[PDB]
């Protein structure tokens, strides 16, 4: 009688919930169908006089301009599916590798939006010559660091951090938020006072600013950048495409199908003002 | 290994850093210490940040926790060395 | 260290 | 999204 | 795979699936309560 | 947690903050700890050295809800007492919502000997969903 | 250059501010202390807010964390430096 | 003139009021003290709230932060003043 | 009458209870103390709750506030009351 | 059976585990102690997280609650016990 | 053909973002079209 | 232009009014002869220290 029982399946093909945390959210996305996006920003303000009524005004400055070009670079798999499966296997795998593919893609580039090189992918925002605030330049982004190579500082500790926030602008504070990763919110997070304490009090937000849980920033290591803080909706821009291109290849392996999906994407930081750092070397 | 890592160091709290102390007399101290650790018996003077500078006839092993700005060396006749 | 009265470390 | 004659793609 | 503009993209992974069984047992109680006692005791016993 | 019997000595309140950040920031986004009632008032027993409590209705902790199932073992030499994680995704029941009852007045003829059995069924779907506390080292 | 500025002073926390003390008898202490470094050994009196006041027979380098209203001059013997 | 009214009187906290203690031994302290400033040295008893009383080889200037009771007068060779 | 109950006894505070330990070499203590009041001087042995037990040259009036789950026999020339 | 149990362990607080310290010279320490409960008196070398290293000419039963990274050997004359 | 590519400027041309709290939103504006402006305050009180 | 004029703008009155002089430009409220609260007339600002 065993053999009457038909075990029932899924309604659809689950799958391991991975981080989509992809620093996307919170980045200023603009959609062009070209081969890059050239943004552009006022590096420098204008002048004033407060005129008399006999001044005879002169010439006030005017801003000097900036070109930063994203080079709209692209991202592609292609997972080759069997023809017999497609047809025999009730549950619809061709829009569960699209839906599992964008998720592949908005997890791969998010790593990029981060610390993506140059080459072929986005530049993230830890690859862009960082300089120590206070002697800071327009081409570089502004870090303060903390103290001791490895932790926080020994005694005042926490107050790396209540500057690093206090050093960025009153005016991307308004809307800025913490990035780190999932292990340096824990160390973070059991940071103590002299009582043992933590002396930190859905959107997991420190010192009432939001925190992007990332996945891909550096731990704390001796001279890494493993908390960044500012107004990623000015000071990083994402040009992207927003569809996912799916062309199946039922030609090339013949009893097989071969989708060939790719999605275009570039990005790199629009205002180095807007993104400050913390380093941990000294 | 410390497993007293990201806890606070607090004023109460026990020495961290040391340095041995010089009395400059004419400069204050590169860093306050929290207490003084006294390495050989004397009198030595200390200053507030108020200028009320007294003398202490300390002992030798003793460690006396006051926090002072400036150690002269007028009547300093005791070395010390800075905790923080 | 400091001026309390209570048999801790410091 | 393989072959469906193994089980475990 | 970050793509290339003139690279000849080749074969990507794919997931592999995994099958878990659910039982789906059964869990049986038996009451028993005297016909006399379903005839004279106002509160529905039944239900209860 | 460090030590065999309870929260580490040394530093308690870590080895339930790097639980947390043990699952990853997409389970975390709806999970829960699950324990009995003895240990949520061992963790709210858990004082700092000024004799505050630490962690300050549905007795959420850490910001997080938290499941009072009666049948999670307490705190013991290598119990895992306390789990937390996901279980929209990580724990799957197959039930049919109904109860089938068959009274039966002849088996125990004076009797009425009611017969009722609903079906019911689930393991963990997802394990990279459910994180657990072992007490031990 | 204190690291630990922005710390709040507490009762508990190390000297920050010292005084020597004269046994006026008459007159209560500008500041009373938090403690009392004694600078020579002997006998001295110490009053409360509540005027109970007694008798310590003092060491020398001794440190004693009482916070005193009125130091007499009847029965002191000891000269001391209040900690504040 | 108190820099540090306003703080709250905490155990930890240095000796706000102090009393001299009589050895009773049939009576309880009028208040009980947060640590007892010996006078002369000697051997004194002192009792819990759970009567678990020991006797303590005590010297002179040795000040003792334990919170007792009662101090009985069988045993008691040592003076003492509570600090509270 | 205590001014200082409600308040929370913590570590650092001072010692309510004390009792007298003896060294039974093969128990734990009781109650762990929070430091001991050494009676007698001499040497004595004391365990953590990892096993790493050493030998202490105490002295007579010493307090050390090392807070040990069995106190040894082997060793131990020195009686001491536990603080709690 | 400990009444303070759940009572986090702070820097201010008694030593809970303790562990005998050798003069490595040339590694830091396994764990780096709060305090150092000095076994012998003699001089012994302490070194900081900031390389800062002075000798101290330490007493037999002193405590001394400095917080060292590394304890080298070629001063040491003392041998100590670190508290944590 | 890479000259074929002509890259997409943005919309509008953005800007560093300076700090704009000015006290103007915290002061009373009064719209005046003159050239001066007089408040008349009362520096003292009546008596009972 | 227009756009980056009236921030420079709301940029430029916003110093004025608080650390500006009279000559040309709006009076601060800074620069109106402190004095001591406690000592407090109408033609100051009283400060606490």
């Amino acid at each position: 009688g065993g053999y009457l029982v038909d075990p029932q399946t899924s309604e659809t093909i689950r799958g391991v919930l991975r981080s989509t945390a992809s620093l996307r959210q919170i980045a200023s996305v603009v959609n062009v169908e070209a081969t890059s996006f050239d943004v552009l920003v006022d590096k420098t303000d204008m002048g004033s006089g407060w005129a008399s009524e006999t001044a005879a005004l002169s010439e006030t400055a005017t801003p000097q301009i900036d070109r930063i070009t994203i080079p709209l670079h692209e991202l592609a798999a292609m997972p080759k599916a069997s023809q017999r499966l497609l047809d025999d296997s009730a549950f619809d795998i061709e829009t569960w590798l699209a839906n599992r593919i964008a998720d592949k893609f908005a997890r791969a580039e998010a790593a990029a939006f981060i610390s993506g090189d140059g080459v072929d992918k986005p530049t993230g925002f830890l690859t862009k010559t960082k300089v120590a605030n206070g002697a800071w330049a327009w081409g570089s982004l502004g870090y303060v660091a903390t103290g001791a190579a490895g932790d926080f500082a020994a005694v005042n500790a926490s107050d790396a951090v209540v500057d690093l926030v206090y050093a960025l602008g009153a005016e991307y504070r308004a809307n800025a938020s913490f990035v780190m990763n999932s292990k340096t919110a824990g160390a973070v997070r059991k940071m103590k006072d002299a009582d043992g304490r933590f002396l930190w009090a859905e959107p997991a937000r420190l010192m009432g600013y939001p925190v992007l849980i990332a996945e891909d920033m550096p731990d704390i290591a001796a001279n890494a950048y493993a908390i960044a803080f500012g107004d990623f909706g000015n000071g990083y821009t994402i040009a992207e495409r927003p569809d996912l291109r799916v062309l199946r290849d039922p030609f090339s392996a013949k009893p097989h199908v071969l989708f060939y999906a790719s999605k275009r994407v570039g990005g790199d930081v629009s205002d180095f003002a807007a993104i400050k750092l913390l380093k941990f070397a000294a | 290994m410390d497993v007293f890592a990201k806890h606070a160091v607090s004023l109460e709290s026990p020495a961290v850093r040391h340095y041995e102390i010089t009395p400059s007399d004419s400069t204050d101290l590169a860093r306050r210490p929290r207490a003084l650790r006294v390495q050989t018996g004397g009198t030595l003077v200390l200053r507030d940040e108020t200028g009320i500078t007294v003398t202490y006839t300390v002992f030798a092993g003793e460690i006396l926790p006051v926090r002072p700005v400036r150690v002269l060396a007028t009547g300093t006749t005791a070395t010390a060395v800075g905790w923080e | 260290i400091a001026l309390g009265l209570g048999l801790g470390l410091a | 999204a393989l072959n469906s004659a193994v089980a475990a793609e």
